[PDB]
């Protein structure tokens, strides 16, 4: 019921940690 | 939109808005994202001054304390920034894509039929023009903001073409942009 989201993103590609995964 | 986009060559200026075109915007808002209302407060404090970053062919770019909320191009419909649409998920309808098409829209193709028809997608109704949020298969965010060119039900039943153009995707010129300063 609270907002915003706090999204953790990546230091080193700057995505979502989940989309590391297609950043080299 | 922002493919090859990056600050020093597509970004000309940055105005402060007064408060009457503030309203304005802020109706636009209400008017395109209904579920948005309760929270502009939050996203566009009464106290904070808002600017748009004018950009190369016609695209701004709504700011508040630099952070990047939303953007257009003419005075065309608003999109979420990815930033604010992880913030606020809720903003828009989704379509998710099978996981294969990831790759995909991250170097910014456009959505193809089969990446919403394929085993691991799934496909909501939703008509031709609607801006929707793109989920992925496996994933927990947004990984781009895309409008439909085909209707939700045309693309069940044509299965080939484009079925959702890539406006804004991760790491894409303006993702790279992370504020305004
Ligand atoms: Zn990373």
């Amino acid at each position: 019921a609270d907002y915003p989201l706090r999204v953790l993103y990546c230091g080193v590609c700057s995505l979502p940690t989940e989309y590391c995964e297609y950043m080299p | 939109m922002f493919k090859k986009f990056d600050e020093k060559e597509n970004v000309s200026n940055c105005i402060q808005l007064k408060t009457s075109v503030i309203k304005g915007i802020k109706n636009q808002l209400i008017e395109q994202f209904p579920g948005i209302e309760p929270w502009l407060n939050q996203i566009m404090p009464k106290k904070d001054p808002v600017k748009i970053v004018r950009c190369h062919e016609h695209i701004e770019i709504l700011t508040v304390n630099g952070e990047l909320l939303f953007f257009r191009q003419r005075e065309g419909p608003f999109y979420p920034t990815l930033r604010l649409l992880h913030k606020y998920p809720f903003i828009l309808p989704h379509q998710q894509v099978d996981k294969g098409a990831i790759k995909f829209v991250l170097s910014g193709a456009n959505i193809m039929c089969p990446g919403l028809t394929s085993p691991g997608a799934k496909l909501y109704p939703a008509a031709v023009d609607t801006i929707v949020a793109i989920m992925a298969e496996g994933k927990q965010h947004a990984l781009c903001v895309g409008v439909m060119k085909m209707s939700a039900e045309d693309i069940e039943k044509v299965n080939k073409g484009i079925g959702i153009e890539n406006i804004h995707y991760l790491n894409d010129g303006l993702w790279h942009m992370k504020t305004y300063k």
